[PDB]
């Protein structure tokens, strides 16, 4: 009953995340979303961040 | 708008990069449809910031 989301810079990933958020938002049952991450792996020396 | 489709679709097979000079249509903005594309003018999206 609890989960989080993480996606790369792919636009399909963002579309799927938006669809999942819209589907889980209007739910009669409970749901707990911690946070969402949109880290980009194309950056140089950004692996530390 | 039709001229950018054939060359890009043909060159996307071998993942060869392609640079556009006078293309301004907003349809070729997401990298999903058009994988490799370089621009030399501003898209119509910059009109929103303007």
């Amino acid at each position: 009953y609890i989960f989080s989301i993480v996606t790369t810079y792919f636009p399909g990933y963002q579309d799927f995340v938006n669809k999942i958020r819209s589907t889980i938002e209007n739910s009669f049952v409970g749901w707990e979303l911690e946070e969402v991450l949109l880290l980009d792996m194309s950056l140089d020396d950004g692996d530390s961040k | 708008h039709f001229t950018p489709t054939p060359v890009s679709y043909t060159a996307g097979f071998y993942r060869i990069p392609v640079l556009g000079l006078t293309t301004r249509m907003s349809i070729y903005s997401d990298k999903s449809i058009h994988l490799s594309f370089l621009r030399t003018v501003p898209p119509y999206s910059h009109q929103s910031s303007v």
